[PDB]
RNA sequence: CAUUGGUGAGCAGCGAAGGAUUUGGUGGAUUACUAGCUAAUAGCAAUCUAUUUCAAAGAAUUCAAACUUGGGGGAAUGCCUUGUUGA
């Protein structure tokens, strides 16, 4: 209940960097902000290393006995990373600016193109234990005389060549005995050479350059080494090349332009496969499989990821994920969906397990600030800056109505009726409460009051009155429904911002500007406790701030809180670095979890470096555009004073820190945050953990085992729960068998039934056993179901896991058997033909 | 895009909208992003919107809008006078 | 000895011991190794980093150490290891059973120096050769050429010749011959410690009584001397700016510094080491630099440096002190009691018996700071009561600190060993806080504890009293009076609601702190040595004077678990991050890893030096002990974190593979009833129902360009009638003839979704229906086994798209509807979840809504 | 005299637009060039690990 | 009578061979430690020169190139672009 832990990182699918597959097709490595994100294109899961990389990943290389991850930053840290462990090996560091890793084919050695030096290193080995130095360097190649952009290797483990911003290419042997066999310099392009590669026989060698043009060079005579023997130019008129990758066995260079493009060739031949388009943003990084027929793109400035099937001319995925940009949330009726805003405009539905967006919603014109759902996940409300609140279907992927104000308003926030009637938005230029109907699309009624904005607005899920927020400090309750019309003001003491309902439908928790936030009740107008936000906070200094980051006010209240459905915790969430869990009755908090550790982003740090500090001023402000070597990089268009607006080009700040919209998952202790490097995900799905509830010293896993061979079987089910460990349960849980369910069920005591009830409710998901699944399911409602019918909101987060696996799983399975059931009655039945 | 950029997304909206789109029926796995799994298996077009009921193009029929058909010839007089009055209203109401 | 569990990192917090460091040169830079023990390290010289520490420990300790410029020789007990950036690549072996003292590098030529008076040389084999391997000749001296030898040096410019020095006098050895050169004359005193000059054919001596003789070799003779009162010479050396000075390092924490043009001292530094751990043990001028660098015994190693002088015109009579400059420290003394400070394991407490707490570093290990001693300014505006030559604080014996409300206010609290009140400090700050806390029944300070907030500071008395005072102000606010020995352990559970504290009359009460009121209170046997809380899961373990952990549930308020098998005082223990391990360490010198679950040890580590403190991380990665001899923290690596560790109790022969490996796999299938879907992913019914929308919404908008010359065999092109039939149809009618198809579905399941399409399209049926009848009866064959119920009916229903017009218009064939009856008899039993899922929704709908 | 990533050192002059004459130095880029002060002399160093002692007055390496 | 105002005389109290305020300079941190240099599979580090050269490889838009301009109006002379006269 109490440790979470950072499970999943949803949205921004790629950021900066290099992106490589498994060694087999499946496991997708795409870089994101810090951590290298790990897709399963076949079997859909996703996941996302725990580990912060401090500044924004450059390169990655994954082992080819699928082992070892190396995740580097733009200044040269370096993390160690096992995977099947999922734990940090080694923290490494590299004195100069990285640009690729890559491991041997072998999988012995690794490379490192840094600077203008080619480092050769041998890697640790894995099941030999962690030390102080497992690092041993093999050799530091020196011959460069600009810095080296890119590295490939052999397909034996014994050659290594290099492209630099240098003109040359030179060919390294790795031991010092195969020097006299290769040691010749590629030379001879126009501008920087960004690729050079290996046939499938090493006889010849492929270069690829900046201004569009490919060698062929070849042991060839004129006692005779390494003509030019064909040049093949791609003719890219005002693009330039940026990243190329070439699948020796296959013979494709898959290359990426500047211009969006892509383009692929068959090297002895150089005939054109095919072109496409992949964006109006450049392509910033290609690899392939092994077996050479899923490539994979991204384009950093939107950060959209592109895995590409050249064959089948198909994609797998062409998804986008937004940063700096996600206004607000909404975890689905389901505990499998949730969607996010944007600044764009776009509403994105984004999936859990396998973490990709399944549809857009592009009919906004500009951004969405809040989005919520209704009606047992049919319906998808969301308000917008456009001057509207959209409605939209999930079934068809439509707009119902687009309800609109009198004299076109923003909106910022919204609250829809349970019961899905009436769709309540606010403002910050109107302070009025609109209200709209579902049916007709008019506004029934303008309900006023307030001075000052409104700041959120939510819907009691019991009796349906809502609650307003406003910044003239007080909540105002409003009750809508039923010739009452009558209206209760509750002062407070500064600005709130982002209130939220509990599930009872009785308590209203505020976030008011003093840090502080209160818990009201509703029947009554008085309060049952505050809790005291403003000391555990942590708050960032920014880098063109002058204040200490201890006494500034910017972030030090919470823009967020969401109730847990149990009714029992508050997550909250501001433009801080930090999130909390507040217990309610007990009123402290319980963990704090930093959002992110980059310095790349502005509000990370309590206290920056001194050695930043020249006297006129940090050496952070201090603009690098124009020493950058491409135009498009040095064009500076940021408007004077633009905060949160429409590209990130047009800040000149670093971005913020900030956690926007924080709500609790439905099904599993999860909660998602909004971030600015996108949609966290904490979890409990771990379960190491030893939580256990009632032990007696007799109580051991020994024993509730030898009550399995004694045939004891409401004991052992019990004894198991005692130790609420999850393999004594699904040792027990899948042993008993179906003559004695509905006689243990009912005798399950009461004190156990929330964590059977989480048990199967996050077990059958993900298991093979429909129907053994079932029959518990079939046995725990039927023989005590009228003591989950008052304690309903203790339920809430189980049941609403057990009635996700029926919709998504068990009805499926009905309904293509039902498919199967009238199918075959009408074509056995029916007549036959001529 | 300048100015509102300007002025820190803030926006002001466009007074009025009046606007036609048409929308063409896909089984709507086609209308979302590209990934190898779906939320929605029917088609975009609303089996309402697929067939309105219609008045039928005899003269000798009459279709309600709730797909009870009548024939002119199997109605009574008095049937005739209901009819032709709820007909006078509806379209009066225009 | 060897664990299963952990394995050793580290040991944190060590800089010198005593035996003297030795300066290589690498370009223009400067590096120092010194030791540690039985493994050494190298620091730069330029900011003082630790750049290498070796790779694995000697099996002694490092007797002597130099370096020439890459590689550093390091002389334990009988070898002699050449080590290249901390690793080994070279041991060399002396055969003899005496133990080396003595080592020096010059040319082809190592020398080192046993202790029975034995000289040996190693000759580098080739001149390209660059670590010196070959035994060469074994160079002894008897007793009555000279004493012990106290040091060997070679002098610049001298051809193999090796300068000697002893107890008694100076000798010179041509170890190309072998043969003693020359011998100088008898000293009258002991001789100490030598060092070259950057003079011609001169070393310097050093002897017990207070005197340097400098002695030229080409003359034989006592060119200068210069006499010391009261004083034993322990290093020498010569600053080589260009201004003459010599060093002369004393045993009693002295460093003296000569001008040896002007025949007068300079500057005396007073006890920058330890006089009783030694003194200055090697002091040395950086070449060509007004640096110099001492390193004592006292586990430490500082700089010093010569401003230039404020004269204009006189220079170098008017000659500026030494000034302090950077340093790195460490304990003196083993220490007492140790903490970690955050979670992410960055920083750890360290107070030991030099009485001086320590913030070390597990990260960066240049990163480590002595907390300052430095009282706050009252607030109240009397003065502080203290003696005015300010000593340290008493060493620490309990530490407490919780990490929520760092850098407003004081987070850690520390007991003094007997003192009646109890300090503060602040972690940000370094610093000592600015309350102090005392215990208002005039008892020791025993244990402390603060709450998870931050808020109160716990204090547990030695007469009973648990004052808890406030951390904002230092005000008191409540005292508890339950106990009547001494408490010996407090803690706030994780929701401040509940107390408990541990006595050693055996009473462990049970407080509620919301309300003042005694929850409860039990008795245990023993009295009660210390007491750690596990906030995460209420569980507690005592340890108590039968030599026995109990572990309690703080809810439940009984003993949970019991944990016998050691056999002398246990000193301290931690529960592990998430509270499935305790390990304990104790007087009978082992260090075990208990398993709360199973209820038993399963790892027991005999360390012969005996563990005081055992810490875990908060983070699940590293383990710190701290032992009684030694002076750092070795830190031990967790293998649990990168592989499975078993659960046997195995300790009992030192001194269900489910449950062992604590790891269950999922049946495949629990009985022949039950329906199963298949193993892996949902999407696999999903995909063969939707191959057809998914690959039209999949391409692209517009057709790719393509050129006019391409391959048409371009898939086959990748550079690296029963017979030409394909392996399905082929595996299909051999399980046509036995009649039998488990073979075959096992094939079915291992089709990709792309191929499925392709293959029952493929099914080859027009006028006899075989193919269609064998494949309708590998489906009926499938369902009765009940496995991949999913599966085979979207095998079923593929069919019907792919053929069901074939079957349609070839209906009531009797050799069709033979297997379609055979399937319809068969798929009528799978009704029972239909039936099963309507009362799964429509109750579960009832029962949450209403 | 302009460099450019031809390697054609380049005489320019305020009156004329074209170019007054050109001069392949070296291959590749220009890194730099210099003229000595009597006018007779130039050096240029291509990014080709090359240096070139060009003649002004006779356009002659 | 009240000071939540300034100055300045005293006392209780706190009080180990002194106390308080203010400030110059240097060092160690302020992200996670695999050494310096060069022509770098090696050499130096007292230095690369009386081996530092030859050989090899190496020349696309047959001469793409302001994705970069505050807004109106003009541009004689320039320049650009096209057309043309003449050799």
């Amino acid at each position: 209940k109490s440790d979470f832990k950072f499970s999943n990182l949803l949205g921004t699918v790629y950021r900066q960097g290099n992106i490589t597959f498994s060694d087999d097709g499946k496991q997708l490595l795409s870089p994101v902000g810090n951590r290298v994100s790990v897709f399963d294109l076949i079997n859909n899961k996703s996941f996302t290393f725990e580990y912060e990389h401090r500044k924004n990943i450059a390169a990655i290389d994954l082992n080819k006995q699928g082992t070892l991850l190396i995740s580097i930053d733009e200044d040269g840290r370096a993390i160690l990373v096992n995977f099947k462990a999922r734990n940090v090996l080694h923290h490494f560091n590299f004195k100069e600016k990285c640009s690729a890793v890559k491991f041997s084919p072998d999988g012995r050695l690794f490379a490192l193109a840094s600077g203008r030096f080619l480092q050769i290193w041998k890697t640790p080995d894995v099941n030999k234990d962690r030390q102080f130095a497992p690092f041993v360097r093999h050799r530091v190649h020196a011959g460069h005389f600009q810095d080296i952009t890119s590295l490939t290797w052999s397909q034996d483990s014994r050659f290594i060549l290099t492209t630099s911003k240098d003109l040359s290419a030179k060919i390294w042997s790795v031991d010092s005995e195969e020097k006299n066999l290769a040691a010749t310099t590629f030379n001879g392009h126009r501008d920087y050479v960004m690729g050079a590669f290996f046939s499938h026989d090493q006889e010849k060698i492929y270069t690829v350059s900046k201004d569009g043009a490919v060698f062929v060079w070849e042991f060839t005579k004129r006692k005779y080494s390494w003509r030019i023997t064909k040049k093949h130019f791609f003719y890219a008129n005002q693009a330039k090349v940026k990243c190329v990758t070439f699948h020796p066995a296959t013979r494709l260079l898959a290359v990426g332009f500047t211009s969006g493009e892509f383009r692929l060739y068959d090297l002895p031949d150089f005939t054109l496969i095919q072109q496409l388009s992949m964006g109006q943003n450049p392509v910033n990084t290609v690899s392939v499989n092994q077996t050479g027929e899923w490539l994979a793109f991204g384009s950093s400035k939107l950060g959209q990821l592109l895995v590409y099937e050249w064959q089948s001319e198909s994609y797998i995925l062409k998804q986008q994920g937004h940063f700096d940009s996600t206004n607000s949330l909404a975890y689905s009726p389901d505990g499998s969906r949730v969607v996010t805003a944007s600044e764009d405009g776009k509403i994105k539905v984004w999936d859990i397990t396998s973490g990709f967006c399944l549809a857009t919603f592009e009919e906004h014109t500009s951004s969405v600030t809040a989005v919520q759902f209704a009606k047992r996940g049919q319906v998808m409300f969301s308000s917008s800056l456009d001057g509207t609140v959209r409605a939209w279907d999930l079934i068809r992927y439509r707009n119902f109505r687009t309800f609109t104000g009198t004299e076109r308003i923003q909106f910022n926030c919204l609250a829809v009726d349970p019961s899905g009637e009436v769709v309540c938005a606010g403002s910050l230029d109107n302070f009025d409460i609109h209200v709209w109907s579902v049916q007709t699309g008019q506004l029934l009624d303008a309900l006023s009051g307030h001075e000052g904005p409104v700041s959120c607005l939510s819907f009691s899920q019991e009796n349906s009155v809502l609650a307003s927020a406003s910044w003239d400090k007080t909540i105002r309750i409003w009750s809508i429904f039923g010739r009452s019309q009558q209206v209760e003001p509750i002062e407070v003491y500064s600005d709130v911002l982002a209130l939220s309902m509990r599930p009872d439908g009785k308590e209203v928790a505020v976030s008011t500007l003093k840090g502080q936030i209160s818990i009201f009740n509703i029947e009554d107008a008085k309060q049952v406790g505050n809790i005291d936000c403003r000391k555990d906070i942590i708050s960032g200094r920014f880098n063109q701030d002058r204040f200490t980051a201890k006494n500034s006010e910017r972030s030090k209240f919470f823009t967020t809180i969401h109730y847990s459905f149990d009714g029992m915790a508050i997550v909250a969430g501001g433009n801080n670095n930090s999130i909390c869990l507040y217990d309610v009755p007990n009123e402290v908090l319980l963990k704090r979890f930093i959002v992110s550790r980059n310095m790349a982003l502005n509000g990370t740090l309590e206290f920056l470096n001194s050695k930043k500090m020249t006297e006129a001023g940090s050496l952070d402000l201090i603009d690098d555009a124009g020493e950058n070597s491409d135009l498009e990089d040095r064009i500076d268009n940021s408007l004077p004073g633009s905060q949160r607006g429409g590209d990130l080009s047009t800040r000149k700040m670093r971005p913020e820190v900030r956690v926007t919209s924080v709500q609790f998952s439905p099904t599993a202790n999860a909660f998602a945050a909004a971030s600015t490097e996108g949609l966290l995900i904490y979890s409990t799905n771990d379960t190491i953990l030893f939580d256990p509830f009632d032990l007696d010293v007799d109580v051991t896993p020994h024993s509730t085992v030898e009550a399995l061979r004694e045939k004891q079987f409401l004991n052992a089910l019990v004894m198991a729960f005692r130790l609420n460990e999850e393999y004594l349960i699904n040792k027990v849980y899948e042993a008993i068998p179906i003559k004695e369910i509905p006689l243990v069920a009912s005798n399950i005591p009461a004190i156990y039934l929330p964590r059977i009830l989480k048990f199967i409710g996050d077990f059958a998901i993900e298991s093979q056993h429909i129907e053994f699944n079932l029959i518990w399911i079939k046995a725990l409602l039927s023989a005590s179901g009228g003591y989950i019918n008052e304690h309903k909101y203790l339920f809430s987060t189980a049941m609403r896991s057990i009635q996700r696996f029926i919709v998504r799983v068990a009805k499926e399975v009905v309904n293509t058997t039902t498919d199967n059931k009238y199918t075959y009655r009408f074509l056995v039945s029916t007549d036959g033909s001529m | 895009y300048k100015l509102d950029v300007l002025s820190s997304v803030h926006f002001v909206p466009k007074p009025a909208s009046t606007s036609l789109e048409i929308r063409v029926e896909t089984p709507t796995i086609s209308m979302e992003d590209a990934q190898p799994l779906y939320m929605s298996n029917a088609s975009s077009l609303a089996p309402q919107e697929i067939y309105n009921v219609g008045k039928a193009e005899k003269d000798g029929e009459i279709r309600l809008k709730n797909g009870v058909a009548m024939s002119k010839e199997e109605l009574t007089r008095e049937d005739k006078n209901r009819l032709r009055r709820a007909l006078k209203r509806k379209r009066s109401k225009a | 000895k060897n664990s299963k569990i952990f394995s050793p990192f580290r040991i944190i917090g060590n800089v010198s011991n005593g035996v003297p460091f030795a300066t290589g040169t690498l370009g223009s830079t400067f590096y120092i190794v010194t030791c540690v023990g039985k493994t050494f390290q190298i620091y730069d010289a330029n900011t003082l980093h630790l750049l290498f520490v070796s790779e694995k420990e000697t099996p002694s300790s490092i007797v002597a150490l130099s370096a020439h410029f890459h590689y550093v020789y390091a002389a334990y007990e009988n070898k002699v290891g050449i080590y290249k950036r901390g690793i080994e690549e070279h041991l060399l072996e002396l055969e003899t059973d005496a133990n080396v003292e003595h080592l020096c590098i010059f040319g082809d030529y190592l020398c080192a120096s046993t202790d029975d008076n034995s000289i040996f040389i190693y000759k580098k084999s080739d001149p390209q050769d660059k670590y010196p391997s070959e035994f060469y000749t074994k160079l002894t001296v008897t007793e009555i050429q000279g004493g012990e030898i106290v040091s060997l040096q070679h002098l610049a410019t001298y051809l193999n010749k090796l300068t000697v020095v002893t107890k008694s006098n100076v000798l010179l050895f041509n170890v190309r011959t072998g043969k003693l050169v020359f011998t100088s004359n008898e000293f009258p005193d002991q001789i100490t410690t030598a060092e070259p000059a950057p003079v011609l054919d001169i070393i310097a001596l050093g002897t017990v009584t207070g005197e340097v003789i400098m002695f030229n070799m080409r003359k034989g003779k006592r060119i200068r001397t210069i006499k010391i009162p009261q004083s034993r010479i322990s290093s020498l050396s010569f600053r080589t700016d260009g201004s003459s000075h010599l060093s002369v390092g004393t045993s009693s924490g002295d460093l003296i510094f000569y001008d040896l043009d002007r025949r007068s001292r300079i500057h005396v530094l007073k006890n920058i080491h330890r006089e009783s751990y030694g003194g200055v043990t090697q002091a040395t001028f950086l070449n060509g630099q007004p640096i110099i660098v001492t390193s004592g015994g006292d586990n430490s190693l500082k700089e010093y440096v010569f401003d230039p002088s404020l004269s204009q015109g006189s220079g170098d009579v008017v000659v500026q002190p030494p000034r302090y400059l950077r340093s790195r420290g460490g304990h003196s003394q083993p220490p007492s009691y140790i903490a970690f400070a955050d979670s992410q394991s960055h920083f750890m407490l360290s107070a030991s018996k030099d009485r001086s707490l320590w913030s070390f570093s597990l990260r960066k290990d240049a990163q480590s700071q002595e907390m300052s001693q430095r009282l706050h300014k009252k607030q109240d505006g009397g003065r502080v009561g203290g003696s005015t030559i300010k000593s340290k604080f008493p060493e620490i014996v309990a530490l407490a600190i919780e990490n929520a409300r760092i850098g407003e206010w004081e987070n850690i609290i520390t007991a003094h060993k007997d003192e009646k009140f109890a300090r503060t400090w602040d972690m940000r700050n370094k610093r000592v806080g600015r309350w102090t806390f005392d215990t208002t029944d005039d008892g020791f300070v025993k244990s402390v504890a603060m709450s998870q907030c931050g808020n109160f500071g716990f204090i547990g008395s030695s007469n009973g009293s648990i004052t808890i005072y406030n951390m904002q102000s230092g005000i008191l606010r409540k005292k508890y009076k339950l106990h009547k020995r001494a408490v010996t352990g407090i803690s706030l559970d994780g929701m401040n609601r509940k107390m408990v504290s541990c006595g050693l009359d055996g009473i462990v009460g049970f407080y509620d702190f919301n309300k003042s009121t005694l929850l409860g209170k039990l008795k245990l046997d023993a009295p009660i040595t210390a007491m750690v809380y596990h906030r995460s899961s209420d569980l507690f373990a005592l340890a108590l004077d039968d030599l026995s952990i109990v572990v309690i549930d703080a809810v439940t308020q009984r003993v949970v678990r019991q944990l016998w098998g050691h056999s002398n005082r246990i000193t301290a223990f931690d529960f592990s991050p998430e509270g499935r391990w305790i390990v304990s360490a104790s007087l009978d010198s082992t260090i075990r890893t208990w398993d709360l679950p199973t209820g038993g040890c399963i790892d027991g580590i005999i360390v012969d030096n005996v563990a005081t403190n055992v810490k875990f991380s908060p983070n699940g990665d590293l383990l710190a002990t701290t032992h009684v001899t030694g002076n750092g923290i070795c830190i031990w690596t967790n293998r649990a974190q990168f592989k499975t560790v078993s659960t046997r109790t195995i300790d009992e022969s030192e001194f269900l593979n489910d449950i062992d490996f604590n790891t269950y796999t999922s049946l495949e299938q629990i009985d022949k009833e039950l329906l199963t879907l298949s193993i892996g992913p949902r999407s696999k019914m999903n995909t063969l129902l939707h191959l057809d929308v998914i690959r039209k919404r999949s391409k692209p908008k517009e057709a790719p360009k393509k050129s006019e010359k391409l391959p048409f065999f371009l898939q086959l092109s990748g550079e690296k009638r029963l017979g030409f039939e394909s392996h399905f149809t082929k595996q299909l009618r051999e399980g046509s003839q036995s009649k039998d198809y488990s073979s075959l579905l096992a094939t079915l399941i291992n089709f990709s979704p792309a191929a499925v399409d392709l293959e029952i399209r493929s099914l080859n049926s027009f006028e006899p229906f075989d193919e269609i009848v064998w494949f309708i009866d590998a489906l009926t064959q499938g369902l009765k086994s009940n496995k991949n119920f999913e599966l085979y009916e979207t095998f079923m229903s593929l069919l019907f798209k792919a053929h069901g017009d074939v079957i349609h218009a070839n209906n009531k064939n009797q050799d069709i509807a033979s297997a379609l009856q055979n399937w319809e008899d068969v798929h009528k039993k799978e009704d029972r979840l239909d039936d099963l899922v309507k009362f799964c929704m429509g109750v579960a709908a009832f029962v949450t809504t209403a | 005299h302009l460099g450019h990533s031809n390697g054609t050192v380049s005489l320019w002059s305020p009156s004329m637009p074209e170019p007054l004459v050109k001069l392949l130095s070296a291959r590749g880029p220009v890194n730099s060039i210099a003229i000595d002060r009597s006018g007779y002399y130039m050096a240029t160093t291509g990014a080709d690990r090359s240096m070139k002692i060009w003649d002004i007055r006779n356009f002659k390496q």
